[PDB]
């Protein structure tokens, strides 16, 4: 719950640009 | 019309790096695309990525997120949910 950067970084914003 | 500005400070409490990735599953999260995130929407992206938060698991967090007691995570509310666990430590 604390370090949720994993799931957050998993799919990632997927912006690229 | 004010109730809780915790969702606002959340975006400021976290770095831009967090916000960016924050919008990662933000899309896959919402199933209907016209409500909010529940206990089911959580285990979804959480189970199809790596995490494995059981029912009681997600229920524990959401219970702290929803200050009103709706069981649903709003837009900015998705940022405070982590803030209530991050700094939260004695
Ligand atoms: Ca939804
Ligand atoms: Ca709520």
């Amino acid at each position: 719950r604390m370090s949720a950067d994993a799931m957050l970084r998993a799919l990632l914003g997927s912006k690229h640009k | 019309a004010s109730m809780t500005d915790q969702q606002a400070e959340a975006r400021a409490f976290l770095s831009e790096e967090m916000i960016a990735e924050f919008k990662a599953a933000f899309d896959m999260f919402d199933a209907d695309g016209g409500g909010d995130i529940s206990t089911k929407e959580l285990g979804t992206v959480m189970r199809m990525l790596g995490q494995n938060p059981t029912k009681c698991e997600l229920d524990a967090i959401i219970c702290e997120v929803d200050e009103d007691g709706s069981g649903t995570i709003d837009f900015e509310e998705f940022l405070v949910m982590m803030v209530r666990q991050m700094k939260e430590d004695a």
